[PDB]
């Protein structure tokens, strides 16, 4: 009989479980118990460049001064930069406003400023969006290197309306 | 295969009519044992069969 | 049954480069001392899978079959997981201290230190070795090759000034004269496939013809237009005869009149094609190689140049011999070697071992405890290519980098790291490479070099000079050793050397010429077989049996060999013998299969004089293909000649079958009682073979068995002709020396008294016939007979035009293997996954990483079939739909590995409704041709025509 706190019975599982290695499951042979072993340091795959500026207080303002956006005008006026701001950013920062968000109303954690207060260039978003400034985190795990620049053009349009 | 291609495309009614007259007609006639004893039933069926096989050779 | 509990483990710390479900590609290179290539490594979320080719403006060295199957060496559980010292497990710190202290003692005593290696074409490795030598007063560096080519190197060195090989361009010549060349094989690291094939296509009324002179029979012979059986004592004389014609000279050549009748013709034609001809020869004699240089200079052909010499082979048979002598003669101290295996490859290895007994601190770097790792002091655990860093210069004007793709599985250490630690250099080899990268790379350091894989370096032609070639000609003509029966050693496409001793894909991979697997053998011509009473035979179960034989040499013998009577294999008075199978250390008895023969490589010569005797018993063979000849079935491989192609209408060389209507004839494809389906829109697919480019199609097999998870079957269960392969290469000989000679015996036939005797003689292939290859896979039919009879409806067709094969409703009533007239359909019989009857890579837990997760693994009772590349083309449509684009021109061709991994441009895959692709320009041709059009099955794979002359 079928219970709900345990999976149901099966009739001759010929090809149900895996012989190959589907990505996130557990195995026995590997270094850890995982199945997601880390790549070697210093290597470069096809279609990716490493970011050449180090962490904050010495590489922050060096990235703020001389670092530019490698996009074109066909890609900026597409609306895809707004959709990424609709997902990953309204939870702390405001959607049309700045700092109002969804979570300083509920008072879960405080200390989110506006965009009038801090002057930010188009290369100073990209250094914070990959590393975080003391209360953010690395959003490089979520967004890709083509897509952080699509967000940075949209944030500049939000400061100009303020 | 052209044996049937040139028959189906040209001799359409002759080809299929020969099936009906030599099968479908007698199928619903000479199955009743009372009818099998009637002179006009037998004569009628005999005529249809003869015409059908003429068509077969045609 | 309750059904198991599945769990999933995300990262604590996820790296930026890794996205689950997204494959990554790395630019790496390979060079193992024998094979070499530029390639891409496809990796999963942490590990490498199937090898791709690197084509970023440096597509000069594509991977062969041996390289494609090399991934199994990474995931081989039979590797030295931990280094040993004095036979016991030890740390690397123990190894480091042992080596350093022995070097100190050698310095104090004034001893001998020798590093052994093999052709390390590496600017930075060589520099590091130089630093070692600079620090150590008495270090000698010496290079050892298994199969040597030092005679060629001496000829080039003494004329141009360096030890390197001429990289001939076979696409820049019209007449190819080959005397023992074998350039489509392993000759000088044969990578001339594309160059040759490019000149075999009748684009206009032109085509490069090939003259083959040889004792053995090889792929270049099969791909030749003319082939003359000739022994090595005749070949040397023939070479001088060529010389006397191209270069006006009078040298008293002693050569058979019938041989002269053909040699002279070829030489005069070669001479006539000034700047458009090429002389290539593989005679193991510096004097012969010098004459080749002289003739190619006289021809002044475009194919000959020293601007980019080949850096791949740089050994010496004189230096190695001196080394061996000194180990036994004098006192030799710490000897360190990496990738060197004299015991088993060295013919005089018995004396080598006695030399090892006189030396101290023998250090050997390897992957396995082989025969030399056994007789040593320190067994060092080496990384397997993808676990290491490096750089390779294949040719004179290039530089490339090698990236690791997987973090070290076992406790290994790089050879160069060891050298750095004994030299006293801080850091590691990677850091060393970084420091020395700016010396070559004038552009961006890593971002534009590691990312792409290669770097272009300029070069220049070498200066020539005066040399008495006339003297060399007279020396060769005077040279003569005419005795009795002789043999010639050779390498295979599945077995280059002992680096793949236990590789199941190369053990299973059948020989492209003889069509057998899992074993070694002796090649004897039928004219010799009749004298020695040797033979082979087909038995009741479908496989082959054959007699045994004994090879005797001066002061030695083999006492048990397995001969195969290949009719045209040997010219006359000669024997073929493959070298490289008899290994016994660190491997299972299922892999300890074959004969070594390296003991017969006396003085590094491939030609030896022998005595052949018949033995007592009978041997069983795992033979893949049964029949040797083609029965006169011209509707399978249509062939014609160039002048017919040029002057006659297609009706006389590419004729399609006709069917009678109302007293009229019409093309058979127009007769149909049914109605067709609309596949005029939405990506109708095809696939295109041209038979001229099919040289051997070797690496096309292993790449198709890489995604599709086809299991490995042993010697038995292939002996019963029950193997598992999705595509196959054929082999069709002839009777009476032509294919048109097997169409004159058949069309002229009588009634029932002669037709019982001619069809029984047309399966015995005559002496020196013509060879033809034909790749055969499941062409996805449209009126497919394999469809309509499946009772459980497991097969169907799509709008694209495939034959979709569901692995679920297939309840194995084995009908659809019968109604396929081509009969390419492989039912599986046992369970090949996890049982102990098949102890191959499918069984063990460490070796189930080659298997990609996108294609399922079959269990029992379900059939499988060479489908079109669905698991790639459903991703090419996917990656062109998210963006919002139309699929490009050559985007379908680059994803299906049945076509995107072959060397030449033989296999062409792609779209047809797109009227700008490569397939749509090939389908509208005068060579348009299907297999078995009179059956009326409408295939989707069309062959062209063999246009030999
Ligand atoms: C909640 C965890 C947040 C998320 C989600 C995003 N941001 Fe943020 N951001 C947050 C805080 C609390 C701060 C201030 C931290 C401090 O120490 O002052 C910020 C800061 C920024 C800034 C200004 C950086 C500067 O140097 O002045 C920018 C331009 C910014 N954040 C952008 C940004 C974007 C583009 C986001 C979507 C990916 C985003 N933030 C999310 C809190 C949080
Ligand atoms: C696992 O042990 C459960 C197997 C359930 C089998 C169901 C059979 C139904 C009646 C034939
Ligand atoms: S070739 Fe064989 S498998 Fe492919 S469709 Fe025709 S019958 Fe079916
Ligand atoms: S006919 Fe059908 S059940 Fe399997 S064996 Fe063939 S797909």
């Amino acid at each position: 009989c079928h219970n709900n706190s345990a999976p149901n019975y099966q009739y001759f599982p010929n090809m149900y479980e895996s012989v190959a290695y589907e990505p996130y499951t557990e195995a026995k042979i590997f270094k850890g118990g995982k199945e997601g072993q880390l790549p070697v340091e210093g290597t470069i795959n096809r279609g990716f460049e490493p970011y050449e500026y180090e962490n904050s207080t010495a590489g922050y303002e060096l990235a703020k001064a001389n670092l530019k956006s490698p996009l074109t005008e066909e890609e900026k006026n597409s609306g895809k930069g707004k959709e990424l701001f609709e997902i990953y950013c309204i939870s702390c920062h405001g959607a049309a406003g700045n700092g109002k968000g969804k979570l300083v109303e509920r008072e879960k954690f405080l200390g989110v400023p506006s965009y009038k207060d801090r002057e930010i260039t188009e290369g100073s978003i990209f250094h914070v969006e990959t590393y975080g400034l003391n209360a953010m985190g690395s959003h490089a795990n979520q967004l890709s290197a083509h897509e952080r620049w699509l967000v940075a053009d949209y944030v500049l349009k939000l400061k100009s309306q303020l | 295969v052209t044996y049937f291609v040139t028959r189906i495309q040209l001799y359409n009614l002759p080809f299929f009519g020969a099936v009906v007259m030599n099968f479908v007609f007698p199928l619903l006639i000479l199955i009743n044992t009372d009818f099998k004893r009637l002179n006009w039933v037998v004569v009628m069926a005999g005529i249809v069969i003869l015409l059908g096989h003429y068509v077969d050779f045609f | 049954c309750e059904g198991p509990v599945h769990k999933s483990i995300p990262y604590v710390l996820q790296p930026e480069q890794i996205i689950p479900g997204v494959a990554d590609y790395y630019a790496t290179t390979v060079f193992d001392g024998f094979d070499f290539a530029n390639l891409l490594v496809k990796t999963r979320e942490g590990r490498p899978i199937k090898i791709e080719n690197n084509t970023i403006a440096g597509a000069k060295f594509s991977a062969n079959a041996r390289i494609h199957a090399s991934i199994l060496g990474l995931y081989d559980s039979m590797r030295l997981k931990e280094p040993k010292l004095d036979g016991k497990n030890s740390s690397w710190s123990a190894v480091d201290l042992k080596i350093k202290s022995s070097l100190a003692d050698a310095k104090a005593k004034g001893g001998q230190v020798v590093l052994l290696t093999n052709t390390l074409a590496s600017p930075t490795t060589e520099k590091l070795i130089g630093e070692f030598i600079a620090k150590n007063p008495n270090a000698k560096h010496v290079v050892y090759d298994a199969v040597s080519s030092s005679d060629a190197l001496d000829a080039f060195e003494t004329v141009y000034g360096e030890r390197a090989l001429v990289d001939y361009d076979f696409s820049k010549a019209s007449l190819i004269v080959s005397v023992g060349a074998d350039f489509l094989g392993d000759w000088q690291g044969g990578g001339y496939d594309a160059g040759y094939a490019k000149g075999r296509i009748p684009q206009n009324g032109k085509m490069s013809r090939h003259f083959q002179f040889e004792s053995n029979m090889t792929l270049s012979g099969a791909a030749a237009d003319k082939r003359v059986p000739m022994t090595t004592a005749d070949q040397k004389q023939a070479l001088v005869q060529i010389y006397n014609i191209v270069v006006g000279a009078s040298v008293p050549v002693s050569l058979d009149a019938k041989f002269k009748a053909e040699v002279v013709k070829a030489a005069q034609q070669l001479k006539a094609a000034g700047t458009k001809g090429i002389l290539v020869s593989g005679i193991e004699d510096k004097n012969a190689q010098l004459l080749v240089l002289a003739i190619n200079q006289a021809l002044a052909s475009e194919a000959f140049s020293t601007a980019g010499t080949r850096q791949i082979r740089k050994g010496s048979n004189a230096v190695v011999a001196q080394l061996i002598k000194d180990m036994n003669a004098g006192s030799v101290h710490t000897l360190i070697m990496s990738g060197v295996n004299p015991v088993y490859t060295l013919a005089d290895s018995a004396s080598f071992v006695s030399g090892l007994k006189k030396v101290k601190t023998s250090v050997a770097f390897s992957l396995k405890e082989d025969e030399t790792a056994a007789v040593s002091t320190i067994a060092a655990a080496a990384p397997h290519y993808l676990e290491s860093w490096g750089d390779v210069e294949i040719t004179k004007g290039t530089y490339s980098l090698t990236q690791p793709t997987i973090r070290p599985i076992f406790d290994t250490k790089q050879f160069q790291d060891v050298l750095l630690s004994v030299n006293g250099t801080p850091g590691n080899f990677y850091d060393y490479l970084k420091a020395n990268s700016g010396a070559i790379i004038a552009g961006s350091s890593w971002n534009k070099v590691l990312h792409d894989g290669i770097f272009v370096v300029g070069s220049a032609a070498l200066a020539g000079g005066s040399y008495d070639f006339a003297g060399a000609a007279s020396l060769l003509s005077k040279a003569k050793s005419s005795g009795e029966l002789e043999l010639v050693l050779y390498t295979k496409t599945g077995m280059g050397d002992g680096q793949h001793a236990n590789n199941p894909w190369l053990q299973e991979f059948p020989d492209p010429i003889t069509r057998v697997s899992w074993d070694n053998y002796v090649t004897v011509s039928n004219a010799d077989a009749k004298k020695f009473n040797l033979s082979n035979e087909i038995v009741a179960n479908g496989g082959l049996n054959g007699s045994y034989a004994t090879i005797t040499t001066a002061d030695g013998n083999k006492l048990e060999n397995v001969p195969v009577i290949v009719q045209p294999g040997q010219a006359v008075g000669t024997v073929g013998l493959a070298v490289g199978y008899g290994r016994k250390a660190a491997l299972k008895e299922e892999m300890q299969v074959g004969i070594n023969a390296y003991a017969l490589y006396k003085n590094f010569n491939s030609v030896q004089s022998i005595t052949l005797a018949k033995a007592n018993g009978e041997h069983e063979f795992a033979c893949v293909q049964g029949q040797k000849t083609l029965m006169g079935r011209g509707d399978i491989i249509k062939e014609t000649t160039l002048e017919i192609f040029n002057t006659q209408d297609a009706k006389h060389w590419n004729e399609q079958p006709m069917v009678s209507l109302d007293h009229q004839e019409v093309e058979a494809t127009t007769v149909d009682l049914w109605e067709s389906f609309d596949r005029t829109t939405g990506h109708h697919f095809n696939l295109s073979i041209d038979l001229n480019a099919c040289t051997g199609c070797g690496a096309c097999v292993i790449a198709c068995h890489a995604e599709n998870n086809v299991p490995v079957v042993g010697k038995a269960e292939v002996r019963r002709s029950r193997d598992m392969h999705w595509l196959r290469i054929d082999r069709y000989y002839s009777s009476e020396s032509t294919f048109e000679g097997d169409n004159e015996r058949k069309e002229g036939i009588a009634g029932l008294s002669s037709s019982l005797s001619t069809f029984n003689e047309m399966e015995k292939p005559g002496d020196n016939p013509q060879v033809a290859f034909q790749p055969v896979m499941c062409q996805h039919c449209n009126h497919a007979p394999c469809e309509t009879v499946c009772p459980v409806a497991a097969t169907s067709h799509g709008r694209q035009g495939q034959n979709h094969m569901a692995y679920n409703r297939c309840v194995g009533t084995r009908y659809c293997a019968n109604n396929c007239p081509y009969k390419v359909r492989r039912f599986n019989w046992f369970l090949y996954n996890k049982n102990s009857e098949f102890d191959y890579h499918m069984n063990d837990d460490l070796g189930r990483m080659v298997l990609n997760p996108d294609v399922n693994v079959r269990s029992r009772g379900v059939m499988e079939k060479c489908s079109f590349c669905i698991q790639s083309t459903q991703a090419v449509i996917l990656e062109a739909k998210r963006q919002g684009r139309v699929v490009g021109k050559d985007e379908f061709n680059n994803a299906c590995a049945c076509s995107a991994a072959c060397s030449s441009g033989a296999m062409v895959f792609g779209d047809v409704n797109d009227k700008e692709s490569e397939v749509a320009k090939l389908a509208e041709s005068e060579r348009m041709y299907h297999l078995l059009e009179h059956v009326g099955t409408k295939p989707n794979v069309f062959y062209h025509v063999k246009v030999r002359n």
